[PDB]
Parts: C-alpha cells; sequence; structure tokens
RNA sequence: CAGUAACGGCGAGUGAACAGGGAAGAGCCCAGCGCCGAAUCCCCGCCCCGCGGCGGGGCGCGGGACAUGUGGCGUACGGAAGACCCGCUCCCCGGCGCCGCUCGUGGGGGGCCCAAGUCCUUCUGAUCGAGGCCCAGCCCGUGGACGGUGUGAGGCCGGUAGCGGCCCCCGGCGCGCCGGGCCCGGGUCUUCCCGGAGUCGGGUUGCUUGGGAAUGCAGCCCAAAGCGGGUGGUAAACUCCAUCUAAGGCUAAAUACCGGCACGAGACCGAUAGUCAACAAGUACCGUAAGGGAAAGUUGAAAAGAACUUUGAAGAGAGAGUUCAAGAGGGCGUGAAACCGUUAAGAGGUAAACGGGUGGGGUCCGCGCAGUCCGCCCGGAGGAUUCAACCCGGCGGCGGGUCCGGCCGUGUCGGCGGCCCGGCGGAUCUUUCCCGCGCGGGGGACCGUCCCCCGACCGGCGACCGGCCGCCGCCGGGCGCAUUUCC
RNA sequence: CCGACCCGUCUUGAAACACGGACCAAGGAGUCUAACACGUGCGCGAGUCGGGGGCUCGCACGAAAGCCGCCGUGGCGCAAUGAAGGUGAAGGCCGGCGCGCUCGCCGGCCGAGGUGGGAUCCCGAGGCCUCUCCAGUCCGCCGAGGGCGCACCACCGGCCCGUCUCGCCCGCCGCGCCGGGGAGGUGGAGCACGAGCGCACGUGUUAGGACCCGAAAGAUGGUGAACUAUGCCUGGGCAGGGCG
RNA sequence: ACUAAUCGAACCAUCUAGUAGCUGGUUCCCUCCGAAGUUUCCCUCAGGAUAGCUGGCGCUCUCGCAGACCCGAGCCACGCA
RNA sequence: AGCCCGGCUCGCUGGCGUGGAGCCGGGCGUGGAAUGCGAGUGCCUAGUGGGCCACUUUUGGUAAGCAGAACUGGCGCUGCG
RNA sequence: CUACGCCGCGACGAGUAGGAGGGCCGCUGCGGUGAGCCUUGAAGCCUAGGGCGCGGGCCCGGGUGGAGCCGCCGCAGGUGCAGAUCUUGGUGGUAGUAGCAAAUAUUCAAACGAGAACUUUGAAGGCCGAAGUGGAGAAGGGUUCCAUGUGAACAGCAGUUGA
RNA sequence: CGGCGGGUGUUGACGCGAUGUGAUUUCUGCCCAGUGCUCUGAAUGUCAAAGUGAAGAAAUUCAAUGAAGCGCGGGUAAACG
RNA sequence: CCCACUGUCCCUACCUACUAUCCAGCGAAACCACAGCCAAGGGAACGGGCUUGGCGGAAUCAGCGGGGAAAGAAGACCCUG
RNA sequence: CACCCACUAAUAGGGAACGUGAGCUGGGUUUAGACCGUCGUGAGACAGGUUAGUUUUACCCUACUGAUGAUGUGUUGUUGC
C-alpha cells in the first residue's frame, strides 16, 4: 500500500526527508562493504568482530551427509512413542520396559540434558553421551548401539 | 555504507540480472497442460497402469537416508534372472529394468524378487489376437477385473519392525556404550600405527640374540 | 542442498556439486574378434500393380561399387558354436467393406441455421428511458457475455446456451480377405572369442573454473599399457579396496521462446498517455552515407453540407433555409488559462500588488416589510364518533414447584447394545484359530476418542422451543350516544 | 490610516550589485524486486510453513478457490562449543560406611539453587454499622504486621564445549603411545522447564538505472577523401611591356 | 594543420538510464515533539563511519483515585537534582 | 543496602578462641540538612558533523568587521516592543 | 451511552533540518454497498450568486454542455507542483519598433484590367560595353521548358506578372 | 592479424633509406669524464629454459656446465651535450 | 632618421551620394522576478524597493551612451575533485 | 611614474568601481605561431628579452539633451509678472 507511505506526508517539503545541507546524493562512503577497512573500520570493528582473515582448516568438498547427526536429549525422549507405550509400561506389574528406537524417529545422538522419569526403557541409538547413558541407567534402563 | 547494528549482506545483483528474470506466470498453465498429458497418457494405454513400469525396491545411497527405502529406476538383471524373467521380456509387461546395477547384499535380493513375483502373480495378461487366446490369461478374469491401475505400481512403504518391551536382562544393564564407542574410535585411529609398531618389534626382536 | 563447500589485493566480491523430493522416463547401434561360396549396395533398359510425396514385384550372358571389405549373427547387460531338454509360442508392411463411430462427451478444418415485447400509456430530435402487463405475478432463459441499432436493449438484429441440427473434406485406431516378405526361442553343460593411439598420460604455456601444489579447454614437447587404463576434491612413494571401461555413433518426453501464424484475457494507458507510429508512420523531412525520424483522433442521428434574394472583382457579408442544436457550418464534440477587442462601473502625480481596520458605492440574497411557534389550562361559540367501565375474539410481554413435553450441560451407572449388528485411531498385546521360512501379510483381543442408543440422578428453561394456566398490555368487533372523549 | 523589499536555493549571514524565474496550460522526480534488522497486527504454537508437485466438469469469474499427510522432501526453530579429531548442557535434603580423607558405593524423596528488590495475590490482630444495652448470630469495608512471590534487574552459586595447572583413581573380549573421571582459573555468538514458524504492514540500511536531470571520458562494430591534405592518370589555361 | 561548418584523435549506432563525495529540483493540510556544525578513526579536509544532540514505539514501577451532593479522619511515596 | 546483638563457614591469614570475608537469625523508624521534582529501563532511528556573534578570561598580530581557544547566552531555527 | 461514544477539571501552545499522528483533505482504478443519481439533462467548464471548514477543500444557485457520474466500508497506485538555464504546446511587452540603404536611373503616353510605381506596347534617357548584365555547353537540378487559365497561399511593397 | 605476404623496387652505393645544418665567402677550437651509439671476445664475473650428474622411495633438493644481455677493454662530439 | 608630401594635428569648416528622419505597404529578434527619480544611513561591507530626508503631474518624438554591478557563454585565469 | 627642452602669473596635489573599452585606441600585460638566453634527460617552464596576433549588441527603462503636449482660468488671443 503505497498510501500508507511516508513519501505520500512528505509532499510540499522539498528536501524529501533528506535535509537541506547533507541532501541525498548517490553514494557517499561508497557502495555495499566499501572500506570496512578504512573509513567504515570503527562498524565493523563495533559490530562484526573477526570479519576479517582466515582461522583453521579449509576442506574442499565437504558433503553435509557424511557428518549428519541429528541429537535428542532425554527430558524430550519419551515424546518419540505413543502416551499408550508410557501408561504400559508404568503400570506394568512386571519389569518389561518398552524399546525406544530414535534412529526410526529420525535422531541419531541421545544427549543428556534434563531428567528422566523413573522407569526402565531400553534406548536404541547410534551414539551416546556418557551423562546420557549415566542417566538412562541410573532408571535401570539400558542403552543398546545400532549400525 | 553499514549504519549502526547490522547484517552484512552479500547481494548477488552485481551481474546485470534483469535481463535474465524467470517469472513464473505460465505455471497455472504449465500444471493443466501436464495434468492433459498425463489424462491423454493414461488413455492411450488403456487397461496398463498409469504411471508405468514397476519399480524396484530401493535404500537410499549415504548414511543420512540409508535408513529410508525408495523407488530405483528398474530391476537388476539378477533379480530378473533368479526370478525366471527374461530381460528383454520384462520390459514388455511392464517391469523397468536397470542392466547397470549390481545386487551388494542378499537380502535387498530377496525382497525385489518377492516384489517381481508378487507383480507377476497379479499380472494380467492380454493375448497378442483377443479372438486366440493362445498362453496369456483366461476371459473370464480379465473381463471385468481388467482396470487402470492409478498411481504408482505397488508403492514403496518404509516398514517399521515392531520390538515388544521385554525385561531388561544384567548384560544389557552392564553394558558400556559410551566407553565401547570410545574405544571403537580409539582402535580405528591406531589400528595401522600399532600394526607397523608391532611388525617394528618383531622385527627387533628376531635380531636381539646375536 | 545453499549464498553453503570453496575461490578472492581471503578486500570488494564471487560461488557449484552429491544425497533427498518431484516433472518425464526408453533404450540402443557399429568398429573390432569371428562364422557364412559378397550372403551386400547403386544405376540403367523391359513388363505388371500403382501414381499422387514416385514405390512393390518379376526379367536382363545389362553396367558399376565392393576382398584397401558390403550384408546377416553379434557389442561389454558378455558373445558365438556344439550337444541335452523344454516350448510352437505368430511379426511388421499397404488396400478391400463396416461397426465402435476418433470420444469429458465431433478427432480435426470449413460452411449454413436454431428462444423470447418492438404489447399498452407516456418522455424525447430519436429513443434502448419511465409506469403497467389479473393468474404469484408479460415472454424466453442450458440463452441476463458482447456488439450494433438516432439513449442507457435478455426479448429489433448478429450472436450467446446447448453430449443442438444439417452439409462438404481430411486423418489414425478391429474384424475376414488381398500381394508377398517373415524365420527358432528359452534353460543346462562343454569348447572357443573379446575391444576404439599422436589417443591416454606427463611437462610447460595461455585462457577458464568454486576447483584450491593446478576444474576444464587448447597450443608445443615427450609419448603409453593390457591381471591394463581412468576416477576415489592436498603434492609424492609403497600397499589394500571400491568404482567405471575413455579416445566411435544414434535416441522421444519432461524444458526454452521479447521473431512468425492464429487466438483469449487484463485491478494496465487513454491521443504531450499507451509502441516511434490509434491517422496515406518507419511516412513527411534531415544527412554524402552509416543513420536520425516526427506532428497529426472527434460536425451531425441523418449532409439534412446552407437553395434562393441582395453588396462587393472576389475573399467575405446581410437576409433566407436545414437541424433539437450551426451560440454543431468540412481540422466543424466540449471549449479553460495566458493574451487581445469592445461595452458597463469605479479609480489614477510617490510603479503596481499585499496584511489589518473601517467607510462609501454597486451586483445580488433574504417570498424582509406589520414578524414566529406550540404543550397545558381558562372562557365562548359548533360538531362528531363514541370516553371510561364490562363482553367476545386475536396477538404479544412476564412468572410457574417443570405445572406437562421438548429438552440442554456436566459427569454416573449395566452396557442388550459396534470390528457379522456404528466409526476413527494406537511405537498396546497376539496365529500360540489363517495362505509367505522354525521366517510375512491377514484375522483377533485390548486401550483412547467415540457413534447414535436404553433409562435414572444432578443445575436449569438458558439468550433452544411448544401446551397449559395467572397477571399485564395492545388491537378488532359489540354495549356504552353524553357533566365522558376527541376534532 | 497603520503595517508592509521577491519568491525559490546555497549559506554564519539574501531584498541583495548572488544564482533560476516574461506569462499560461499539460507532463514532471524516494519507485519495484531481492536480502536483512526492529516494531506492530493475525494464525498455529515446540512446533510451524506446501512456496515445488499432484488430485478435483480444464477454462464466465476460475491463471481463482478447495484438498493431499506414507507429498513435510525440505527450510527455520528445538543445542552449543572447538581450527579439528571430537565432545555435548540437573541439582537439593535426610542418611547410615571407607577415614562421610573436601570424597568413593547405594537408599529415600523432591525436581533447575540461593540472596536483595518485586506489580499481583493470601492470612490478618484491631476498627467502621443502627433507639441502647449484658447476647452471639451471616456475610462488606479500612487495617498495623506477616506470607507465597510473576515478569524483570543486580549479585553469588551450578551445568555443557575449548584451553591451561595440579593430582588421584576407575574400566576392559582389543591391556593399550587405550578409554574414562576429579579440583582450581580462564575463553564461548551456551544451559539453567522452550518461542518459534508462516503471512501482512510500517520504518531504517544495502545491491540493483535506484528520487529525477547532468559530465570530461572508455569500449565494440560500422560510414565518410562531394570540403580539404598528399601521390598517380587524363584534359584545360596564363593580355601588354622592362632588363637583356 | 587538414580529414564533409566537427580535429591535441572525425562521424553513426550500441555497451549506456556509464560514474559523479559536485550543481539544480524534489508536488496536500492541520497537530505534537524538535536539533547539529562537537569527540575518535579514515590518501580524510566540499565526504563517510562513530559517539553526542532528535523523534517514535513502548515497558517496569511510584502517590492515590475515597466516601452516591455533603464530608481527612511522632507518621505522611520508590527515586531523582 | 544503616546501627547494634548473637551464631556458623573458610582450603585465605595465623602465637592466640587471631584477622578478614561470606552466611544465618533477632532488635532497633525521631525516614537522621534545606528546597524542588514522580522515577527507572529497553528497542529502532532521522537530520547533523562549513558555523557565527556578545560580556568576561585569553593566544598570535601594529591592527582588523583578522586568525585561534575557555564559560555562559543568543543568532542559525525567532516572531513581537 | 456512534463506549473508536459522551462529560468534567487543570496546565500548556515559537520553530529550520528532522521525526510522528490525524485528515468526514484531494486524484485514478478494483471488491462490496447506497431498490444511489442521470436525456424532466451526467462529466466538464464559466460565474459581482449563498454558505461551510483553522486548513487541505466541500456543498448548493445560475449559465453552457450533451452521456455518463457519485457517496460510505475495504483494496491498489504511474496519486497533489511555481521553480529543476525543467519537456511539449500556446501567448505577451519589446513593437507597428529595428529594418525592407552593395553593384549610376528612370520618365511620358496608351492598352488590358474592379484595381497599375512595378504587367504589356510605343517614345525618351541610361547601364552591361565582346575578359558582357550577350550567344552556347559539362557537373548538378528534374519538368523548372511551351501554351492557356486563376489570383486562395508564395514571390519579405505590389502585381493584370512569375521558375 | 596471417601466408618467404607487401613498399622502396620497372630499384643496386653517382642507389635507396635516416638525420642535422641551411645560398655564396671565411672559419668550424678543446673535452669520450656522464648519457648514448658502436668494435672485440681474451682467460673471461654474473646469467633463464632445456639438457647432464648426485642424494632420496618419489615429489623434490643440490651441484656442475654457462646464449644473448649486463659488467670488463677500445672508438666516436658536423651524437646528446 | 632625412627630403618631399599632405586636415594626423593646430582647429575645425563646407560640399556630394546612401541612410538615419516623416509617410504608404510590409514587418522581426535579443531580453524580460516585479519594476524603473535621488542623497545619506544600515545591510551579504557600492540600493530601484527598506529607514530618514529631497520630492513626485497624462501621452509622446529624435538623440544619447552615465547607470540597470545591461545582454551574450553553468569563468577559459586560481583552487578543489 | 621619471627626466630634459621652452614658454609661463603658475606650470599645485588628489577623488569620482586605482572615473571614464555597448566612448575610442590596442602600445603593454595575458591564449594559440615563432626566435634568443637560462633551467629540465624530456614534454616543457621563466613578475627574462623580441615579433605577429577578431575589441561584438541599445530599438528597452531611467538619467541627460533637445522637441511636441498635458493640469486649471467657459473658449480663444495679445501684452505681461
Ligand atoms: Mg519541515
Ligand atoms: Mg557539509
Ligand atoms: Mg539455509
Ligand atoms: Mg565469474
Ligand atoms: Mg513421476
Ligand atoms: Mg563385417
Ligand atoms: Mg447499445
Ligand atoms: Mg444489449
Ligand atoms: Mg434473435
Ligand atoms: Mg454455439
Ligand atoms: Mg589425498
Ligand atoms: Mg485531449
Ligand atoms: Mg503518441
Ligand atoms: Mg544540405
Ligand atoms: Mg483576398
Ligand atoms: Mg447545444
Ligand atoms: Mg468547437
Ligand atoms: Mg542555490
Ligand atoms: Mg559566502
Ligand atoms: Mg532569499
Ligand atoms: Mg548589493
Ligand atoms: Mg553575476
Ligand atoms: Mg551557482
Ligand atoms: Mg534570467
Ligand atoms: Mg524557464
Ligand atoms: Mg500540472
Ligand atoms: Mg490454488
Ligand atoms: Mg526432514
Ligand atoms: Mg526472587
Ligand atoms: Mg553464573
Ligand atoms: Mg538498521
Ligand atoms: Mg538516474
Ligand atoms: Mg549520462
Ligand atoms: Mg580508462
Ligand atoms: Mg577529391
Ligand atoms: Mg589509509
Ligand atoms: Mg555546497
Ligand atoms: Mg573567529
Ligand atoms: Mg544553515
Ligand atoms: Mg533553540
Ligand atoms: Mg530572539
Ligand atoms: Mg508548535
Ligand atoms: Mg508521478
Ligand atoms: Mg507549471
Ligand atoms: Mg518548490
Ligand atoms: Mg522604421
Ligand atoms: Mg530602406
Ligand atoms: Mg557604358
Ligand atoms: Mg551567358
Ligand atoms: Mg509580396
Ligand atoms: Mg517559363
Ligand atoms: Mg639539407
Ligand atoms: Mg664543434
Ligand atoms: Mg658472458
Ligand atoms: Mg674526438
Ligand atoms: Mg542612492
Ligand atoms: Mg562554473
Ligand atoms: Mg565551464
Ligand atoms: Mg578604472
Ligand atoms: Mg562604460
Ligand atoms: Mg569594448
Ligand atoms: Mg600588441
Ligand atoms: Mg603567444
Ligand atoms: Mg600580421
Ligand atoms: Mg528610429
Amino acid at each position: 500500500p503505497s498510501r500508507l507511505r511516508k513519501t505520500r506526508k512528505l509532499r510540499g517539503h522539498v528536501s524529501h526527508g533528506h535535509g537541506r545541507i547533507g541532501k541525498h546524493r548517490k553514494h557517499p562512503g561508497g557502495r555495499g562493504n566499501a572500506g570496512g577497512l578504512h573509513h567504515h573500520r570503527i562498524n565493523f570493528d563495533k559490530y562484526h568482530p573477526g570479519y576479517f582473515g582466515k582461522v583453521g582448516m579449509k576442506h574442499y568438498h565437504l558433503k553435509r551427509n557424511q557428518s549428519f547427526c541429528p541429537t535428542v536429549n532425554l527430558d524430550k525422549l519419551w515424546t518419540l512413542v505413543s502416551e499408550q507405550t508410557r501408561v504400559n509400561a508404568a503400570k506394568n506389574k512386571t519389569g518389561a520396559a518398552p524399546i525406544i528406537d530414535v534412529v526410526r524417529s529420525g535422531y541419531y545422538k541421545v544427549l543428556g540434558k534434563g531428567k528422566l522419569p523413573k522407569q526402565p526403557v531400553i534406548v536404541k541409538a547410534k551414539f551416546f553421551s556418557r551423562r546420557a547413558e549415566e542417566k538412562i541407567k541410573s532408571v535401570g534402563g539400558a542403552c543398546v548401539l545400532v549400525a | 555504507a553499514p549504519s549502526r547494528n547490522g547484517m552484512v549482506l552479500k547481494p548477488h545483483f552485481h551481474k546485470d540480472w534483469q535481463r535474465r528474470v524467470a517469472t513464473w506466470f505460465n505455471q497455472p498453465a504449465r500444471k493443466i497442460r501436464r495434468r492433459k498429458a498425463r489424462q491423454a497418457k493414461a488413455r492411450r494405454i488403456a487397461p496398463r497402469p498409469a504411471s508405468g513400469p514397476i519399480r524396484p525396491i530401493v535404500r537410499c545411497p549415504t548414511v543420512r537416508y540409508h535408513t529410508k527405502v525408495r523407488a530405483g529406476r528398474g530391476f537388476s538383471l539378477e533379480e530378473l534372472r533368479v526370478a525366471g524373467i527374461h530381460k528383454k521380456v520384462a520390459r514388455t509387461i511392464g517391469i523397468s529394468v536397470d542392466p547397470r546395477r549390481r545386487n551388494k547384499s542378499t537380502e535387498s535380493l530377496q525382497a525385489n524378487v518377492q516384489r517381481l513375483k508378487e507383480y507377476r502373480s497379479k499380472l494380467i495378461l492380454f493375448p497378442r489376437k483377443p479372438s486366440a487366446p493362445k498362453k496369456g490369461d483366461s476371459s473370464a478374469e480379465e473381463l471385468k477385473l481388467a482396470t487402470q491401475l492409478t498411481g504408482p505400481v505397488m508403492p514403496v512403504r518404509n516398514v517399521y519392525k515392531k520390538e515388544k518391551a521385554r525385561v531388561i536382562t544384567e548384560e544389557e544393564k552392564n553394558f558400556k556404550a559410551f566407553a565401547s564407542l570410545r574405544m571403537a574410535r580409539a582402535n580405528a585411529r591406531l589400528f595401522g600405527i600399532r600394526a607397523k609398531r608391532a611388525k617394528e618389534a618383531a622385527e627387533q626382536d628376531v635380531e636381539k640374540k646375536k
């Protein structure tokens, strides 16, 4: 809607909101990121530290698929199964524990953030964190690995 | 000229982009034309399936997707020769073939050959001369059971074999998954250098006493 | 994927690919090694069948190509030949007559047609305007898109709608026939055969690329191998593995389209706008040439385009006439401002013009010119149903232990009630009833939402509705005809 | 009668002897796309979004609208840190034991710690009532103090990743130049019961013609020796006297 | 000097709407608020970035909102200059 | 967020129950000068970055309607007597 | 009591560059709506007419004109001009002004004609003075050549004449 | 741009090509340090690619040899001066 | 520099032709914020306008060159980019 | 500016956009041509010398010079202040 814009309120004002002294000129100061080290150095230093230079090893032909390892925390772990599984395991008289396969859910690593409800469970994952393993063992569960 | 806080932006508009702009105003017309072509093809091949030849069971390559299975280009020649189908007859009866695909493992081979055998079981085949039924199929089951098949033939589905809840054994409880993974990484890293050091020690061992 | 990996005075900036999901989907052929009496091909004369894009067949002690290699089999997915066994599986080519009639309802092209007001009364220059058209309403409507017609029209006209009609031509799909070609496929075993060279690759140079100790391309030099060669994104040696098979060839679809032919549409522009060009526009005109390149739309419904009289040599006038209008008269719809002529009014020696305040004059406005109204009461002079109150009928508002139903919300019960005779789901358990190796797909049970259901309790009639009552209010009709009521 | 210099613009300063403007009509200059950032509105919400494709008499509108869900592939978010190999975010209280050695093994509970503020809310002694009382019945208001404390702020702890220092232990089908753990500092764009996604609008910045008009220039490809400059070919022309 | 009224590099078309820190212009009304020509860095001095000055959007609190006209019934707010 | 009482923790310190810091309870309101005012906090952001003048102080200059500084005010951005 | 409404009290009001809000200010088109307006006269334009609003502007009367137009709720812009030595078009003052002054020169009578300084005939006076103001060609022009007729426009006065 | 392409050249040192000074007369002195130009390679200093040899498992590293040029040595001013 | 020569001059005058001038016909352009009488003051430091005073009388003709910091060209000199 | 000759009463000093270029001239400075000296390797430079080098418009407003007229006395004229 051009009828709601500031141009419609600037009719009759000769400078169009850009000043009489400095005016509105084409490109004072350069085009784009001009002078990032010379006359716009303060802005780049103040708001973009680390912008200039090389750090680290360069690796040609990076394949993002090779390092694909999505993660799931322990507090969200029980959401990967239906609540029917949870209540069946919780109210179960025997010591039977359900098996949660996070790879089926699309997660490869089990991270250890959060806490678990105190009931045993078997977790099928490609990778486990140390604290995630400790928390699963503490509730009587077990961790198994898949490839 | 930068102004206060703000993201450093790199527009790729320095290369006279206005002469090469693709507008999509023909997108609805293109969809209509594609739908008309689809309907025309489906009417052209009257009893044959609309989508076309049956496609094989195919696991996706990389480590990101190898849990997922999809449809492939065509059945491998090994699948055809163990399913009893000639590789030149298969394309005549709606079986896509792929001469350049190998079968690295037997499980996928068995899955694809069971797919082929079940498809051959479901196939209705018309004789070349309708008045002279030679060896194709019986007229009773091809009169009113012959239907245009919509969608992909025998669609590929991800099946998840459910495993039931079980009482956790002690040897699962004593398993050390983090330690096992760390030591597996260490062994994979240090395998070659360990072999070289063992070989060096063996070379020093066979000349120590002299 | 991704503005990512990477490139970049690592500055400005640049910048892919794999995998994934889709649109479409189609595969093949030589050379070479071979085998087969060159099996092969072109041209020309004669005859037959044809013409319609010039072919089919037969004949030639008729020419030529070709052993410096034609054709059949055969191609990396292996192939060939012998044996053994199994299966006869039926191809493509162009016409003869016709059906389905080709098909989202014709397959295409062309042509000619198909509903209903010019009804009554009026406006107008003309009307397509306005009012009406008893039957629930002028008529048709599968047609109320559009355009024309003296306005503004579904019914005046052309069209529009319609798996509407008729006629002509053209093309591809099945059957029996026609002329002839048409030649064995699969599985097992044995015996053989297997590949593209100034090319790959290496050095160097130059360009290019995201390709970074060099991605690709090219020049020059060197110059290959056959358990070989290429690639495996950091140069090199050793070693294992993976993957493909280069230096020969073809291939539809998805895809692009500011030129062309023919169409449809638009929240676009509306004659200084929109193409330069709405018009005898790439025209007039300019430059030696390359080339540059405009301006310019509108009388009126219909020319009905001003007969005729008169002045002037004529241009041009005054009359007359047409028209609804020439205060529309051939660049003529409307006709602004700048500027000019005349008329009227006012003023004028500090250039005009301006802000504030008054005064005078003038054009107009006030239906101005005997100045508002209207509620009650009082008084007078006149009318009139009827005023109040009761009766009958109708309808509304409010209330009622729900008086009676219909119910409604939350739960609460046994679930007779649904996997046959109710669903939808579940990362819940199972044949230990059922078809795929001790290895699935079914069918079951369970759970959760539930589906309407049988009733009852709970709070209520709610803004979800009815019937009864009781009250109130209103209206219509009676009676009430005078100290009432109203005018 | 009083007041009254011509506007626009640049400028410390314009009525200026500063520039533009004779008059009138029409045209005439912050736009669109892309990418951010913040604010606001809307929907859903640890999710969100079909935008590409497909399915619906194919088409008056409709190139619209509707739907897909085993089309959510994928994007953004839900996890950070390191150059990288990689690693990757829960503690408090009551206990019995070593030796409760600044710590090693379990129980039971609780479920992201504490301090100072902290809107709001809660309890609340005591008060306010009438024709009066000795007598208590139901609810309202004011109320000193007290309590739970939202968001948010300051602080002190705690947890994850990198890097130092110190030191002691544990694990095993590989007994290793193996793996793991602790305490104390420090580096992070972190955690510490999510807040994001989509769409619209506004403002600001940037790349694009980029608010409009403006160079001297540079490059590519063509046209000119009808004027002039030079060479060549072929033509034409230049009274009358003087010196000698 | 001359090279078609053009010569210290002709003319035509295109790249090209070339770039410009420089000049000129930049279109309706009312209301509210309302500056700076200073610090630091820059081949910077006719310009930018930066802090400062400005506006807008808010948000977190503070005294209470007193009696329906009447009428308070030592102690009178966080905090700021 | 002050003062005063107790008590607890420390691996820092150390003749010492020492010192220092931190923590946990309690009691103190005459709110510990005047005057005025309601405060705190966050995001986005334009224009500007040529200035000039005056009292006083003041540097160079013979001086300047010159050039350069400090403080306040004004003009710029401001009409009116 | 259009709660986006109405009412009360107090204080205050400068403003460039700049920022924000409101606009029942204005232009154009679209979706809605007004059983809107209009040939018994729309848009547009003119007006010493009557008013409204602080203002942007708006309504009504009169005339002209001859077929379309507007209000409200939303939507969308190629949306408002005094300037830019602005673009295009038109018009003024200058102004009946500069000027119609290079190469000696015209005069009389007559004819045609509405009209004669300029046409034509006759007479007179002159100039070019054979290196011409003569007679013919090349280049270039392209019908200007010739005859008749016209007096619109052109021949910078006129014209009965003319390329 | 290119071709054993083309101009001088249908030419041959009394000719082409490149310069300075500017008829005649009379003269044209000194400087080869500098910068140019040019002659000589004399053992010869430095010197690229290719080639040669050595170390290495290879990339590679090192070494040896040494074309013009530059240095080294003459000449030249009616060459700049 | 000398002789001669003359209006170059003392020191100007007179004459001739074409204009200019007036008339009939025809008929532009430059330029133009508005315009046009001065002195002084102040002021962007040399006013046509403002302040104070001097004053101010229609419409014009032929000349004129003091002013309009007259017109003509976005200063070509200087500086900046 | 200076200096000299001669006369003279005296041969005083200054302003008016260093008066006066739409009044003139163009000798000088101060474009492009060219020569010399100095500087520079060179292009080229020289408040160093020399020579040749386009001086445009008024018809507008005012000012001024003249020329008609205008206001008022009824018209008109003479003589006058
Ligand atoms: Mg303003
Ligand atoms: Mg500035
Ligand atoms: Mg991304
Ligand atoms: Mg590139
Ligand atoms: Mg597909
Ligand atoms: Mg062969
Ligand atoms: Mg019509
Ligand atoms: Mg119609
Ligand atoms: Mg009809
Ligand atoms: Mg039809
Ligand atoms: Mg490598
Ligand atoms: Mg028009
Ligand atoms: Mg046009
Ligand atoms: Mg010409
Ligand atoms: Mg005439
Ligand atoms: Mg009319
Ligand atoms: Mg007209
Ligand atoms: Mg200016
Ligand atoms: Mg100045
Ligand atoms: Mg001004
Ligand atoms: Mg002045
Ligand atoms: Mg000037
Ligand atoms: Mg200027
Ligand atoms: Mg001007
Ligand atoms: Mg102008
Ligand atoms: Mg306009
Ligand atoms: Mg859609
Ligand atoms: Mg995904
Ligand atoms: Mg707290
Ligand atoms: Mg902390
Ligand atoms: Mg920003
Ligand atoms: Mg521009
Ligand atoms: Mg330009
Ligand atoms: Mg250049
Ligand atoms: Mg010539
Ligand atoms: Mg620098
Ligand atoms: Mg400036
Ligand atoms: Mg100063
Ligand atoms: Mg200023
Ligand atoms: Mg101020
Ligand atoms: Mg002031
Ligand atoms: Mg104000
Ligand atoms: Mg515009
Ligand atoms: Mg204008
Ligand atoms: Mg303006
Ligand atoms: Mg004249
Ligand atoms: Mg004349
Ligand atoms: Mg003569
Ligand atoms: Mg002649
Ligand atoms: Mg004439
Ligand atoms: Mg003639
Ligand atoms: Mg010579
Ligand atoms: Mg000499
Ligand atoms: Mg040498
Ligand atoms: Mg010598
Ligand atoms: Mg004066
Ligand atoms: Mg200039
Ligand atoms: Mg200039
Ligand atoms: Mg002077
Ligand atoms: Mg003068
Ligand atoms: Mg002059
Ligand atoms: Mg001179
Ligand atoms: Mg000169
Ligand atoms: Mg000369
Ligand atoms: Mg005159």
